[PDB]
């Protein structure tokens, strides 16, 4: 568990990608989660409604994924700014700052 | 690039402009029907299971009950042909971003195109880890990074060099 | 032809532990080096499985409910267990399913059989005795296939009936344990899917007599009931299920 | 757009309908705007001996586009045998009259 | 690949452009972060061939010549201990170049102290 | 407690799992924040009487 | 009707979780600052102005 901080970021990114891919398997109230099945089974007036339900569900999932990606990007940016500060002050000089 | 950025002047850099998808050249149906075409991006219909992909010979060891194989993400990555009992991997067809590398329009109108994550044989040709680069000549000299391409590769204008 | 068996010995049926048996492949999909969570009709781990004997004088052919599905285990030597009966009323009023494995082949028939009270097969010391039904008038489905089959052989079957489809799962295991179920894990391969489309609520075990009255060969079987639950299955690099976790058994497995 | 149809076919003059004159006589688009007007004309468009002046396309190879008109009096091939412009076995005139 | 789905998706406007722009901003931000952390020196410093530092041993942190990756034993251990329209863009700085930047920083701080961070 | 509502909610997939995991991350983050701020010493010192 | 209630309540819950995550990031930044002040002002004497 020495390298837990990097592994946490790797696990979070992989889990977010897996969840985003997994969300395609959900029908979001439509008859099926497969677009080809809807297009081959139904006429376009009702297939439009089913595709619309799939589109709004997938778009909500993608917007949610982008939202946590931006929040994690802000956290990683803060950590990287701290790391750059440590590189400038601890490696390239001697720091009087305690801890 | 001008249409994407909604401007008649484009600054120096790399800009994501389009998406490249390898279109299905043929359609294949296999029922217990058409011929089996491998190593090409085709549409496939295996026992009512539809999809689009590249069919390759597989080294998997499917047990007799097992018919189609799923990966971690529950996508069909291997399938058994119902007529000749052989296993085929289904690699997804080559898709990637199309980015346009250009200097400023004040400097020049020459551009290069980067197909991200696409090998050069499925599309001044240079193969990078970031993707296939068309229109930029590769040099053995090392300079500072002007336009970032990726995987240690950068582009500049001096013609466009990579 | 029907024959009443009047030499049975009265004894209550026994109970024992399921351990980690009754796991079958939930689908026909190959999976390798993965952990897959599935919600299906499964047999719970360490459950109370009913134990029936055939020994000489025990001949256990009771009327059992089917419920959502039936796990059937068999500690068998010398081939006494021959088949199963499925139906609702087990007469000519409704349509019933017959599965038999005689000396030559396995026969599945969906007909309105007028079943006997004690359906059985017989071995003379050659097979020359068959008393299961007295009539068969309306037959819709027929399927003739290959033979499926100290106690030396372990037979596991899972019978399910969903959407008019009868799923039979099977596993054959070489064992050398004398009396009970061995403790271990063995995933049941899917054996057959039958489009019978009939209502099934009751089932019967078919046994074989030994004639030299009648004598019952040494056999033992176990009946367990399936419940809708979630399992976590482990698929190795060769696509074989090697371990399983019952998601609702204990907080550790949860 | 003026025409004369049956009494049960007035439901087919609508967007997104499945039907006979919808496919082979008169198709409305899914994004149709406007009004459909229908009224009974048994006193005018009917005769006691049979008014056969109104015709519909019984047979066609494919469904029409919206606002597409087919007045072509070419023969239809309803079987494997070609018709060559001549009526015969499985060779029918496309236009049949209402009685 | 459904044309009808894309036609219905066009009714919602520029949501896809917004999501792509946000992901592109994150992707360039990661490269900017790596530049800010590791690329703080414009000179690639190298250690002398003779490792005479008055008894101080830096073999576990200096790059190993025997390894093809040119990583330190500590860095090699660190790299060993870390294990549908989606694409993964490669980082602008590869692992060997990041290791080269760390090697330059190590050579500067060993041979020159803090002087290289403030000037020559 | 509506079973029909939960059956319809299962069509939307793992949104609830993502929300619960995000709230769990925030909840453990608060404890981590308190641990970083106040638990900077491993010896409990006392003043003299 | 239940689907309409589900999507409305789910949108409300997503909005709440998103703003809670943003406030959690702000509180984490403030706590990191507080830990820095604990290390540099309490556990030592700081030369940093203000
Ligand atoms: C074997 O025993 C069963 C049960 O005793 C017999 O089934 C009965 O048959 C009589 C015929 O008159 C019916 O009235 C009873 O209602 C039946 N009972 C049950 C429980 O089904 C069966 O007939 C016997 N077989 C023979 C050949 O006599
Ligand atoms: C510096 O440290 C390294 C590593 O601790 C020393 O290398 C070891 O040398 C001994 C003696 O020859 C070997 O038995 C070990 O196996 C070496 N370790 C490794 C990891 O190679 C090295 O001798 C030290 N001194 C100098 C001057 O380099
Ligand atoms: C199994 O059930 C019987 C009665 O149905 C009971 O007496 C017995 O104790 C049970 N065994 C276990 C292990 O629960
Ligand atoms: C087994 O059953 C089948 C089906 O009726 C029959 O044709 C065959 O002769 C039987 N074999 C024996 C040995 O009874
Ligand atoms: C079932 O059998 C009975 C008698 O043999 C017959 O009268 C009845 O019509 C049959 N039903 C069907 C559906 O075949
Ligand atoms: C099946 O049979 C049982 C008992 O005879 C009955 O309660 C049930 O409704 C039947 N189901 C169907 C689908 O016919
Ligand atoms: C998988 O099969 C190979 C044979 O190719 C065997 O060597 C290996 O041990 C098997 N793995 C397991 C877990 O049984």
């Amino acid at each position: 568990s020495a390298l837990g901080k990097l592994q946490d970021v790797v696990n979070q990114n992989a889990q977010a990608l897996n969840t985003l891919v997994k969300q395609l398997s959900s029908n979001f109230g439509a008859i099926s989660s497969v677009l080809n099945d809807i297009l081959s089974r139904l006429d376009p007036p009702e297939a439009e409604v089913q595709i619309d339900r799939l589109i709004t569900g997938r778009l909500q999932s993608l917007q949610t994924y982008v939202t946590q990606q931006l929040i994690r990007a802000a956290e990683i940016r803060a950590s990287a700014n701290l790391a750059a500060t440590k590189m400038s002050e601890c490696v390239l000089g001697q720091s009087k700052r305690v801890d | 690039t001008k249409c994407t950025l909604k401007s008649f002047t484009v600054e120096k850099g790399i800009y994501q402009t389009s998406n490249f998808r390898v279109q299905p050249t043929e359609s294949i149906v296999r029922f217990p029907s058409t011929n089996l075409v491998k190593n090409k991006c085709v549409n496939f219909n295996f026992n009512g299971l539809t999809g689009t992909g590249v069919l390759t010979e597989s080294n998997k060891k499917f047990l007799p009950f097992q018919q189609f194989g799923r990966d971690i993400a529950d996508t069909t990555d291997a399938v058994r042909d119902p007529q000749t009992l052989e296993i085929l991997d289904i690699t997804p067809c080559s898709f990637g971003g199309v980015s346009v590398i250009t200097p400023g329009t004040n400097t020049s109108n020459q551009v290069a195109v980067l197909y991200q994550g696409v090998n050069c044989t499925e599309v001044n040709v240079f193969q990078t880890r970031a993707g296939c680069l068309i229109g930029a000549e590769h040099v053995n000299n090392s300079y500072e990074c002007d336009i970032p391409i990726g995987a240690g590769i950068c582009a500049s204008y001096q013609s466009i060099i990579a | 032809q029907c024959v009443n068996l009047t030499t049975r010995t009265q004894l209550p049926p026994a109970y024992t532990n399921s351990f980690t048996r009754g796991v079958y492949y939930p689908d026909k999909v190959f999976r390798s080096s993965v952990l897959h969570s599935t919600q299906d009709l499964f047999l719970p781990f360490f459950s109370n499985v009913t134990w029936f004997h055939a020994i000489h004088k025990r001949f256990d052919n009771p009327v059992l409910p089917f419920n959502d599905g039936v796990y059937f285990a068999s500690t068998e030597k010398s081939n006494i267990i021959r088949g199963w009966i499925f139906g609702t009323t087990l007469d000519s009023k409704t349509q019933s399913l017959l599965i038999v494995n005689n000396a030559t082949n396995v026969v599945i028939k969906v007909c309105e059989f007028q079943f006997c009270n004690d359906p059985f097969l017989g071995v003379y010391y050659m097979e020359s005795e068959f008393r299961v039904y007295s009539s068969a008038n309306n037959c819709t489905f027929e399927y003739v296939s290959q033979p499926f089959l100290n106690f030396k052989n372990l037979r596991e079957f899972v019978f399910k009936n969903i959407d008019g489809y009868f799923k039979i799962y099977s596993k054959h295991t070489p064992i050398n344990l004398v009396r009970d179920l061995p403790q271990g894990f063995s995933a049941l391969e899917p054996l057959v899917d039958l489009p019978i489309g009939i209502n099934i609520t009751r089932f019967q075990t078919l046994l074989a007599l030994h004639r030299s009255g009648w004598t019952a060969g040494a056999a033992a079987y176990y009946v367990g009931y399936l419940q809708p639950r979630t399992f976590l299955l482990k698929y190795n690099e060769n696509g074989t299920i090697t371990d399983a976790v019952d998601c609702a058994l204990d907080p550790l497995s949860e | 757009d003026s025409f004369v149809i049956r009494g049960d076919e007035v439901r087919q003059i609508a967007p997104g309908q499945t039907g006979k004159i919808a496919d082979y006589n008169y198709k409305l688009p899914d994004d149709f705007t406007g009004c459909v007007i229908a009224w009974n004309s048994n006193n005018l468009d009917s005769k006691v001996g049979g008014n056969y002046n109104y015709l519909y396309r019984l047979f066609r190879k494919s469904n029409l586009k919206p606002f597409e008109r087919d007045i072509s009096t070419e023969i239809y091939q309803a079987g494997s045998t070609p018709c060559n412009g001549v009526e015969g076995f499985n060779c029918y005139f496309p236009l049949q009259s209402y009685g | 690949d459904s044309t009808e789905c894309s036609n219905l998706l066009l009714q919602y406007g520029s949501f896809c452009t917004q999501l792509n722009r946000a992901l592109t901003g994150i992707a360039v931000e990661q490269d900017k972060n790596t530049q800010e952390v590791f690329a703080q020196v414009k000179q690639i410093y190298k250690t002398p061939p003779i490792k005479d530092f008055g008894g101080f041993n830096f073999s576990q942190i200096l790059p190993d010549p025997s390894k093809p990756s040119k990583r330190s034993p500590i860095e090699d251990l660190l790299f060993n201990k870390v294990t549908n329209g989606l694409t993964v863009l490669p980082p602008l700085l590869t692992d060997e170049m990041i290791a080269q930047y760390t090697s330059a920083l190590l050579a500067g701080t060993i041979t020159s102290g803090w002087t290289f961070g403030a000037g020559p």
